């Protein structure tokens, strides 16, 4: 019939038709559980809430993600994920359907061996297949060479590619994301005397995120101009109807992904990351991956991301390398744009699993195939 | 007709492509290396010197937005394959991201050997 | 029709028509093949790679010459060539044109052999000619009676001439050239910290000794000028926008040519081996082989390589001789241009080996005719 | 009075004094420095850390290498490592005794100078000499005849010698060692979930490396071993008390020697660089060079390397010579061994390189008198 195009995202999750230009549905990836007595009528009926009546109701619920840092940790909540995305936000039947999912590099290899088994046997799909999200990036964009940098709510992970070719030894990953950026600005905004300790004030702190913060082009005079002035303020309003104001907090929380140290992280900061991943691959073309820097992800959101990229980039670049970084504003859907390309190619369509395959290997397949 | 001489052709690039005009491909070829990009001419080339073109494994011209030079990735790969095998051409080191791309002397490579056939 | 002039060198590959005053061809003889996993459909369907294509995308190739000091080594790859330059550069079908190869002396018999039977039986030419490089620099400068000094990327040798008469017995070959004088530059770069170990970077290496590499006029007083000032000091920039600089290095890399012993060769000098072939000529010879000293190739494009010359043979001859050398600014195409005014005389056109001769005699006659 | 002996490797410090049989100390090349807020009183006090003590405090710390590639990197560090190796570790004033250091062939001249300068104007030592790890690995195997393949941390180098005389030209020298392969391990951990990071943890793999990996006699069959039976799976605890589990990655790791393509590198692996460095060598010598493989260094110490040598080598030799690959139990000290042997021999103590000579010839003095 057509394929589907599930982008299983740490925080959100993408799907949708190949051929279309955007996923159908964008939900939250998350399972909410009732934590109270059952005070209201009707309302402790229901044992279960996946999408966004989850984050509707959470006021009376424990929310959990399946995924962490783009592992799938609780595989039955997965399922109840995937069986709301295909049977109540998709409204089709997956047997019908030639699914494509998505996986980080550097990934445990179970995590792809349990999915292909339970798309082929949960959901019995006639076939299925498992590509890189940096790659998809990079299918959104046009392009066959260049260094993607992709950032979601789990995982920050570098993609070199040239002519089509990726650099696998070159390839970095970073478990530092918007889930942690989030859980930043949650300490943080203690400094202030507000608290947001439950999991319900923490979808709250990240509205409160995906609001009012920002990347600072420079660290160090932000930080004295919200010390000094107060024009950096901004304000939000809590569920109750009270307000809170931040003006430091706007940039600090951002700041973690070039300062990683903030949460005693070691690493180095995505644009050092960038570089050593660029100058991990060979010489001849380093000039075509300086010039060609995707941004990709939800993470990639923030105001000033690209223009702090350019500059630290630019720092470290032997200065005459044209440094060029492309955000373009569909960022937040690149992946799953990429996956409904890929889906879309007639030369594609034997690159599929097919069951009957999976029925002599077994789930290793999905090691040779993808 | 148009006989005009452009500012920086050669006389086999000028006879290319008068002959890419007068063999009546759908597109009016004013240009070998920015027409042929899609292969759609090329293939409708291969009809004119009796080799089959399969016109269901070649993507229409309109392409979507999503996935357009993936779709003429696939019609340069295509193009390849039926200059290699079907029409008998010496195309070493070529593929279909030459075609794809551009590559002056292996698209030399193929339209002359279509002026021999 | 016209006759096709084809001077296969181990390094440059010299293609073109008899009666051009230039060969219309000129491209490296390389065969590139990648080596990196293909990650975006459609792209990875390029096995080969064989002229300047190869070159442009070296970052992703290994690089492979089929030709190694004048013999051919990889006859697949050698065929890879010569279909390119039939079909891809000139653009011609070699089943209309008789074809003019090129060779260098002392050379293993089976090889002339071999690219007959391939010219007769895979393009099946008319007729072919396979002629010694070292005649063909002398017939582009117009001269029958000299000493030819050949150098290119394989072999170095020497070809006394009187009156159009060879003295065979006093040929001699040096498997010393240019690609040795760029593997000992890579080797004395890391003196300085200057890494090349890739194929790729052997062509950085190339592209360095043939721009900022000249002869010593006296080694010893350019090495004390180097130990004392940094006036020899010169820079170049890495395709990477690195910037590396040297000074020594730029005399020691063909001061090889006068010294092999740097290399860890027995062998003389190009100077003492220039006169000793004029040693074993007849004494009544010699003063005309002395008065002219043809050079060609593009390992002899080395500022103050004559004047190096000039003077070594001075020292060495009796004196009393006047030295000549000749070094014309086309040497690095004397063996083409000689081959197109060879291939161009009338007289000639009786003395290429039919199809019908090899026919008979198989790909023996070359020995004969040739 | 007595010389002093100091093989400055990239992963390990070797010292100790001439004529002993082995060195007395024996310590990483690293410094640490504190990474957290100082949370005990009175223990903030130590701004760094060099020996041991770095490796057991490296949970607050980070840890730096002043040596890469066997080029020192980091020269203050490099100075701290030697004064903790002359007044900590050997407890000894350098101003009393000769030292010998030790250096890998190919390096950059400025780090033999460097090193040279330290000892006489920061050391003030009354002589110095620096000599070359595989020579003095060929005097602790008592031979005069033989290839050694030395294998350290950072630098895999061939040096063949015959009779008391080395061949320069057929030396050859692959940045790929010990600390390439530690990386190597780290990125494949994580297909079985265990994520190394830190630099800590570098050191933690790195013990697993040294504990649990070994060479595969036919790697193909062992991956096939591996993949259908658990029998090569074993068991490491972490410092918190974790336990790992590792099967297939034991012999991949190692592999990367003889298949450097495993990091991306085009580099051949070790086998085919010592035959070629033997290729390289007069064909009379080889038949001695053949049946005297010296191995040497700590990464020549995993199990079945020398079998996968002798086999490999074989594969590559004309069938009629004989293999022989000589690899003592003392691999991990020949170096330091053949240094002592060296400085302990009288006819030796002519070429210390003498404070007066360095007094007026500058640093540059080491170049002439080693
Ligand atoms: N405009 C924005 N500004 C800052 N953060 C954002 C923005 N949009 C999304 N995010 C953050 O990016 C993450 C979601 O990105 P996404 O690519 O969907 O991740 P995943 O695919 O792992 O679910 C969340 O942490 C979200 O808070
Ligand atoms: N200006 C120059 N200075 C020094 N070396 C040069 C120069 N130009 C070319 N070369 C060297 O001469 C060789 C060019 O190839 P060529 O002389 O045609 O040999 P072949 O005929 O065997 O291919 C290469 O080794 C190249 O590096
Ligand atoms: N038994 C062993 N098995 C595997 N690797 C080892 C073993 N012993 C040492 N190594 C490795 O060898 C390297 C140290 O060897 P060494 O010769 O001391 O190098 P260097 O002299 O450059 O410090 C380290 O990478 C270490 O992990
Ligand atoms: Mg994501
Ligand atoms: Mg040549
Ligand atoms: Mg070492």
């Amino acid at each position: 019939t057509t394929a589907l195009v599930c982008d299983n995202g740490s925080g959100l999750v993408k799907a949708g038709f190949a051929g279309d230009d955007a996923p159908r549905a964008v939900f939250p990836s998350i399972v909410g559980r009732p934590r109270h007595q059952g005070v209201m009528v009707g309302m402790g009926q229901k044992d279960s809430y996946v999408g966004d009546e989850a984050q509707s109701k959470r006021g009376i619920l424990t929310l959990k993600y399946p995924i962490e840092h783009g592992i799938i940790t609780n595989w039955d909540d997965m399922e109840k994920i995937w069986h709301h995305t295909f049977y109540n936000e998709l409204r089709v039947a997956p047997e019908e359907h030639p699914t494509l999912l998505t996986e980080a590099p550097l990934n445990p290899k179970a995590n792809r061996e349990k999915m292909t088994q339970i798309m082929f046997e949960t959901f019995n799909v006639p076939a299925m297949y498992v590509a890189i999200q940096a790659v998809l990036s990079l299918y959104a964009s046009g392009r066959t060479t260049g260094i993607v940098l992709d950032s979601g709510d789990g995982v920050t992970h570098n993609v070199p590619i040239y002519e089509g070719y990726a650099l696998p030894h070159a390839i970095m990953r970073l478990d530092l994301a918007g889930r942690d950026l989030t859980d930043y600005l949650m300490k943080i905004l203690t400094e202030r005397g507000y608290s947001f300790v439950t999991t319900a004030e923490r979808e709250i702190v990240r509205d409160i995120k995906e609001k009012l913060c920002y990347v600072a082009l420079d660290f160090e005079n932000e930080m004295a101009t919200a010390a000094s002035s107060s024009s950096l303020e901004k304000s939000y309003e809590l569920p109750d109807g009270q307000v809170i104001t931040i003006g430091n907090e706007r940039f600090r929380c951002p700041e973690t992904l070039f300062q990683p140290s903030f949460i005693g992280m070691e690493s180095a900061g995505i644009h050092e990351t960038t570089y050593n991943s660029i100058m991990k691959c060979d010489i001849d073309i380093r000039k075509d991956l300086y010039a060609n820097n995707v941004m990709s992800g939800g993470t990639t959101m923030y105001p000033g991301i690209a223009d702090r990229m350019q500059k630290e980039i630019t720092a470290l670049a032997p200065s005459t390398m044209k440094i060029k970084i492309i955000a373009p504003p569909e960022r937040k859907y690149s992946v799953w744009i990429g996956g409904s390309i890929l889906a879309s190619l007639s030369t594609f369509q034997q690159m599929w699993i097919t069951k009957q395959e999976y029925d002599e290997a077994g789930p290793s397949i999905v090691h040779r195939k993808c | 007709i148009d006989w005009t001489l452009l500012e920086g052709e050669t006389r086999e690039e000028r006879t290319f492509r008068n002959w890419m005009n007068s063999l009546g491909v759908n597109p009016h070829v004013n240009h070998l290396y920015a027409d042929l990009q899609d292969a759609l001419v090329i293939l409708q080339l291969y009809e004119r010197i009796k080799v089959p073109v399969d016109w269901s494994k070649v993507n229409k011209p309109p392409y979507p937005k999503l996935g357009a030079n993936m779709k003429k990735l696939e019609n340069c790969n295509y193009a390849v394959e039926l200059g290699k095998h079907p029409a008998k051409f010496s195309l070493v080191g070529i593929g279909g991201q030459d075609l794809n791309d551009g590559n002056q002397t292996l698209t030399l490579a193929l339209v002359w050997q279509l002026m021999r056939r």
